[PDB]
């Protein structure tokens, strides 16, 4: 409703390197607060590329970023009879960017693994990693749980059961507010998906460098599962965390499978021990439902709602019965043990190919009324295709079901204006907050400040 | 349907021979054949699936190689182990049909049967019945022929015949022919012959036991 | 002197296609006076079998290993009965396996590229994504002999990449060799899941499929690690631009999927991939084969002091003044057109001629004017 | 790893209906389908049908489709069969099976591997009785001359598992013990010792029959024949 059309913000990075790809903010121990960029295909030391972060503080002007340095090196390490590998070549560093209290977590899911032992091996896979920084004090360290030392004919032999070997840990993070982060595995247990938890003072204790393969005493993985509704399901395609039980010493996890129950997609939360207490399915196949997920108290009760989104919802037209427009369904979450019904609110793009609702922000009480609102990214939206983020404003019952604001592209056609943003942040000291938007095919990022 | 027919019923080999088996489809299916091997103790093993992959843990002598029409599975240098029944199964369209069947058999050294009668005993006399037994013992092939023959003639209703499977430890073959009748009808003969024609000697063996001759 | 048509050439029309006229009368003297019109008849009729192409995508995934033979056994006899139905007939093919990216693809040991079939026994051939092998020919042999020396590829998931090759059997027209005035009939061919849109990004690749041809001179589509794949709007736009017919060819572990993917793509169909002749199959696209065409008429070669007139009479004699086409018409089928052509003043040239064609065929009426 | 456990013999009358399970382990039990199998005295092995624990659906054998209805528990991970009005032709012995059904990878069933263990049922009208148990002497006038040959002989009993030893498994070596065959609706089996002619009749030599259905326990002494 407020936020400035006019007056943006420009960062810029390297050409090529897919600056704005991920994005959030960081806060410094003095209080001030700085944008962190992930670029995830940055070229390395030897004309490779590697994937990149960049620290970029708050000029009205906006300019270049410096970049917070990381180790490109593969490596490889021998243990008994075994040979560790490491390698880096392509890991798409910056893909996932999260960051709490004063450590940056930059996650690369395409990072490869292997282990020789003699004329066998356990196979060259994607397992993922990722990077834990305190750039204040100088800190690095490093987390994967999927990596392992199991042959290949040892899975062959079990049918691949238990196979963490194409994780890709750091498609999605979150970290809850008492510091345990949370990384969803897509490609985790043979492509079904699944969660790694570690608390992020127990990665920094319990790493050594030049150890490749260890093991944290406190992390906790989901469970393989027997059911073929699950199978090439994604679980892990988005992540968040809520409270959604009544009960404020436990933390709910809200976990988006766009492709669960042969390409239907679901949404389910669970509890701290990957326990369901609900789950809700998509209406279209193959629509992504469960692409974005988002938790936020719209209504103003106090009670925490849910997003979601699928891009690729196809609606009945007059002159255009598959008008793939994308969807947004609001669910409100009710009084007492009741289940989350029927959703509450459905939000319909209008453009075609648009993919509306491929990511939700909450953006907090953005004109500081008494109820939280959102805002919606349509990247291929627009008459002209360029990219469209939509601030929907929240009532009393829910959110309005007209936009109150549109914002259209900067950037020239092909920028994917809107794939990721950032809200319920103030960054200039002003009291209402201010949005972020990122545009990889430009490689730029726009701040756009509310008034 | 598809009928699948399996061309050696009974396959009899020694120790480190080659056997083959055969099974042809009537109608066309295209790799999907699997070999199956029944032990006797009723459990049943899938050897080979896809018509040539051996499965884990089958040693490298059971083969299989064809596809179209004919389907073989090959043994080579024949082991103690696998001497029990094969199947062959489709499982191209519903519904899935078997093969015959074909059982392997130990070759040995042919012998000769070993051929006792007994009386019956006294209290069957009592109840009211009498059976007489006559059994052939350690004999090889497993072919056989008996007859019975009450006082010079032959006997055809009331007969019950039961064989044993091949020894274990001798490789041989037992069978017992039983004829139950009543008292009365017993009592009313004198003689009972039991013969046996087996392809050693062509001259059948002959036992015979009278009434009340002790 | 009064105005008349003088029917020079009125050989009747034919009754099968196997000289075959389909416009009669063929040629008119016409002979007007000054300030005065003429009327005169035409019959069309269509006597000649319909154009089809059929275009074939083939998995060559090692799920689909053994079904090779039930898939090659489709196309000696779907090839077969399109014979007896039309006479003007082109097959083609091609083939897909996935993206041959990881994670989809085995990259160790470097003896896994070359043949990613490698911890096993055997040996089966490199991945690829799409490549197009048989164009669009009428030569039925060429295509068994082509068709009959196809091996198949190793992957690692469930899910196939066979829209990209949807998409690329579409839009590539050049290339597969797709006639103007046709019916295009693609047969897709699995039996597995599918990749979709958004499905990508687990390899890297975040692009959207943008809908052109990328395939080169050596018959692979160069985009495949490239963009992703395409989505269920994008394809049925394409479809619908390009006027190709849908059909899934799939097994029956996989049938209810690719029966629910045809509500979400109007104008597709779905058979059963059997063992036998896949006859499911076979009789819907026979249940096809009843495929009826348009009549409409061009004036060439008008003078410009000569003006035309035409009145219609399509099925039934339900006449139509101001129209010169018909549509509806069966294989079969006549329809009559009345044109009236009318003279301005005198032309100094005496004599002039024109000519009434029916849009698409050979056959054509010639009038000869004279002015009197 | 993967088991496939079912359960014991049943015995039933000329129509009835039993009911048969086949308990599966090792394995995730949804991504396989469950397959039966009768096999005949006479071998010639059979497919019932097939059911998908996923979703109960069942396609049949034509043959078997009014005569079998097979059904599933998840819970338990157990799949069931049970036979309707049961007749003389279905006394025989059934196989569960497991195929596959869904692939997490490039893929595809290849025919139905881990087979059971085999459960015998047995329809016939008739009652549990003990076993009538006699000797088997040889002729006094046929005396042995190297090797003598002595028997016992059980007749009139039903359900049969029937255990037969000679001197409490003392005499195992040359024993043979002929399968039972079935009359009147009541089997009838014998067991036959060969020994030296010089061990019978100095020592002796006894026939112990059990009978776990009925119960009984009978132990019998070979004598020979008086004049
Ligand atoms: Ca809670
Ligand atoms: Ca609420
Ligand atoms: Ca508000
Ligand atoms: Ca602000
Ligand atoms: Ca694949
Ligand atoms: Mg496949």
């Amino acid at each position: 409703l407020n936020l400035d059309p006019v007056q943006l913000t420009f960062y810029a990075g390297p050409n090529g390197s897919q600056f704005g790809f991920s994005l959030d903010f960081h806060k410094d121990s003095h209080g001030r607060v700085a944008i962190v960029v992930g670029a995830p295909r940055t070229l390395g030391p030897s004309q490779e590329e590697t994937g990149g972060v960049f620290l970029c503080p708050w000029r009205a002007e906006g300019g270049q970023c410096p970049s917070l340095l990381f180790d490109l090196r593969d490596e490889t390490r021998n243990v008994g009879s075994q040979t560790l590998q490491t390698f880096k070549a392509r890991q798409g560093l910056g893909a996932s960017v999260v960051s709490w209290s004063d450590v940056i977590v930059a996650c690369a899911p395409w990072q490869h693994w292997n282990v020789l032992e003699k004329t066998e091996e356990a196979e060259k896979t994607p397992v993922g990693s990722c990077f834990l920084a305190q750039p204040e004090s100088g800190r690095r360290a490093e987390y994967s749980p999927c990596r392992g030392n199991t042959l290949s004919r040892i899975y062959v032999e079990n049918d691949f059961s238990w196979d963490k070997r194409y994780c890709e840990a750091g498609f999605s993070s979150v970290v809850t507010q008492a510091g345990e982060l949370v990384l969803g595995a897509p490609g985790g247990y043979y492509f079904l998906g699944l969660l790694a938890q570690a608390p992020v003072a127990d990665i920094f204790s319990s790493y050594r460098p030049g150890i490749l393969l260890w093991h944290v005493s406190s992390q906790s993985l989901s469970f393989d599962s027997s059911n073929p509704e699950y199978f090439d399901g994604y679980w892990g395609y988005s992540v968040a965390v809520g409270e959604f039980d009544g009960d404020l010493n436990t933390t709910e996890y809200v976990v988006g499978a766009p492709t669960w129950s042969w390409t239907l997609g679901a949404v389910e939360i669970l509890d701290s021990y990957y326990q369901r207490l609900h789950r809700l399915r998509g209406e279209q196949m193959a629509s992504y439902f469960g692409h974005s997920v988002a938790v936020t108290d719209v209504n103003g009760d106090g009670r925490h709602d849910l997003l979601v989104g699928a891009p690729l919802y196809m609606e009945s037209r007059a002159d255009r019965k598959l008008a793939e427009v994308g969807r947004v369904y609001l669910f409100l979450q009710p009084r007492g043990p009741h289940a989350l019904g029927a959703p509450s609110l459905l939000l319909t793009g209008t453009q075609l190919y648009g993919r509306f609702g491929s990511a939700i922000a909450p953006l907090g009480d953005l004109d500081r009324d008494g109820y939280n609102d959102i805002a919606v990214a349509a990247p291929y939206g627009g008459p002209s295709g360029r990219g469209q983020v939509l601030v929907f404003l929240g009532q009393s019952e829910g959110l309005r079901s007209r936009p109150s604001q549109v914002l259209d592209s900067p950037f020239p056609t092909g920028s994917a204006f809107g794939f990721s943003l950032r809200g319920a942040v103030d960054i200039d000291d002003n009291g209402y907050p201010d949005l972020i938007v990122g545009a990889y095919g430009a490689n730029q990022v726009a701040v756009y400040r509310a008034q | 349907d598809i009928q699948m027919t399996q061309s050696p019923s009974s396959l009899s080999a020694s120790l480190g021979e080659r056997v083959s088996l055969t099974c042809r489809a009537s109608q066309e299916i295209s790799a999907y054949l699997s070999w199956l091997q029944q032990k006797p103790d009723g459990t049943i093993k899938r050897l080979i699936y896809a018509a040539s992959t051996l499965d884990s843990g089958v040693p490298k002598r059971f083969s299989g190689s064809r596809s179209g029409s004919d389907y073989s599975l090959t043994i080579s240098s024949l082991e103690s182990e696998d001497f029990a029944d094969y199947y062959c199964l489709q499982f191209a369209t519903y519904p899935w049909t078997f093969g015959g069947g074909t059982k392997l058999e130990i070759r040995r050294a042919d012998a000769a049967p070993t051929v006792s009668i007994f009386p019956p005993s006294s209290e069957q006399l009592t109840s009211g019945g009498a059976s007489v037994v006559c059994f052939l013992n350690n004999f090889y092939p497993k072919d056989i022929n008996v007859k019975w023959k009450i006082d010079g003639s032959e006997r055809q209703n009331g007969v019950l015949n039961s064989w044993t499977d091949q020894d274990s430890k001798d490789s041989t073959y037992s069978m017992s022919s039983t004829l139950t009748l009543t008292k009365d009808e017993y009592e009313r003969h004198n003689s009972y012959t039991c013969e046996a024609t087996h392809k050693t000697s062509t001259s059948p063996i002959v036992k015979s036991f009278n009434r009340n001759e002790c | 002197p009064v105005s008349e048509a003088r029917v020079l050439e009125d050989r009747p029309l034919s009754d099968k296609g196997s000289q075959v006229t389909q416009v009669s009368p063929q040629r008119i003297a016409l002979r007007l006076r000054p300030d005065d019109s003429k009327n005169f008849s035409i019959q069309v009729r269509q006597v000649e079998d319909y154009p089809v192409d059929i275009y074939y995508l083939m998995d060559l995934s090692y799920s689909m290993k053994d079904d090779l033979w039930s898939i090659q056994n489709l196309g000696t006899k779907l090839a077969t009965q399109m014979r007896k139905l039309t006479s003007n007939l082109r097959i083609g093919f091609g083939a897909f396996v996935d993206k041959p990216v990881s994670p989809y693809m085995y990259i160790s040991p470097p003896e896994a590229l070359e043949n990613p079939c490698y911890d096993m026994k055997t040996t089966c051939l490199p991945m690829f994504g799409y490549k197009h092998v048989l164009t669009l020919t009428d030569q039925v042999t060429r295509f068994n002999e082509e068709v009959k020396k196809q091996s198949v590829s190793r992957n690692r998931d469930a899910p196939e990449g066979g829209f990209d090759a949807i998409m690329q059997a579409t839009v590539c027209d050049e290339k597969i060799g797709w006639r103007n005035d046709a019916s295009h009939l693609l047969v897709f061919t699995t039996d597995a899941k599918t990749h979709i849109a958004l499905d990508g990004r687990l390899a890297g690749i975040v692009q959207p499929n943008d809908g052109q041809c990328h395939v080169g001179s050596d018959n692979h589509y160069s985009a495949s690690t490239t963009m992703d794949y395409p989505s269920l709007g994008l394809m049925t736009e394409k479809l619908s631009q390009k006027n190709i017919n849908l059909i899934f060819a799939v097994t029956e572990n996989v049938v209810n999927l690719y029966q629910n993917y045809s509500e979400l793509i109007p104008g597709t169909t779905v058979g059963v991939l059997s063992m036998d002749s896949s006859n499911v199959l076979q009789l819907i696209v026979d249940a096809y084969g009843k495929i009826r065409s348009k009549v409409e008429l061009e004036v060439r070669d008008l003078p410009e002091e000569l003006s035309l007139s035409f009145n219609a009479t399509c099925l039934n004699n339900e006449v139509i003044p101001g129209l010169k086409s018909c549509m509806g018409l069966k294989i079969g089928d006549t329809v009559s057109f009345s044109i009236e052509a009318k003279v301005r003043g005198c032309p100094q040239e005496k004599e002039k001629s024109f000519t009434i064609k029916p849009v698409g065929f050979k056959d054509s009426l010639i009038v000869q004017v004279t002015f009197d | 790893r993967c088991s496939c456990r079912k359960s014991g013999p049943e015995v039933v009358k000329p129509g009835a209906s039993v009911k048969i399970s086949c308990k599966a382990s090792g394995y995730s039990f949804t991504a396989y389908f469950m397959n039966w199998v009768k096999q005949s005295h006479g071998k010639s092995l059979e497919w019932i049908g097939r059911v998908n624990p996923y979703n109960g659906d069942t396609l049949y054998n034509q043959r078997f489709k009014g005569k079998a209805t097979l059904t599933v528990d998840n819970s338990s991970r157990t799949a069931h069969m049970e036979l309707l009005s049961l007749t003389s032709e279905d006394s025989a012995i059934y196989y569960c099976g497991r195929s596959g059904a869904y692939y997490r990878y490039d893929g595809r069933a290849y025919g139905m591997d881990y087979w059971g263990q085999g459960t015998s049922v047995t329809v016939s009208s008739a009652k549990t009785t003990p076993p009538s148990v006699y000797p088997l002497a040889p002729g006094s006038a046929a005396q042995t001359n190297s090797m003598v040959t002595l028997g016992c002989l059980v007749k009139g009993y039903f359900p049969e598992p029937v255990t037969v030893t000679w001197n409490s498994g003392s005499l195992s070596s040359g024993v043979h013990t002929f399968p039972a065959v079935l009359q009147s609706d009541l089997y009838t089996l014998s067991s036959s010792v060969t020994v030296t002619s010089s061990t019978w009749p100095s020592q002796s030599i006894t026939c112990n029959v059990a009978h776990p259905a009925s119960s009984t326990k009978v132990d019998k002494k070979i004598e020979p024949r008086g004049p």
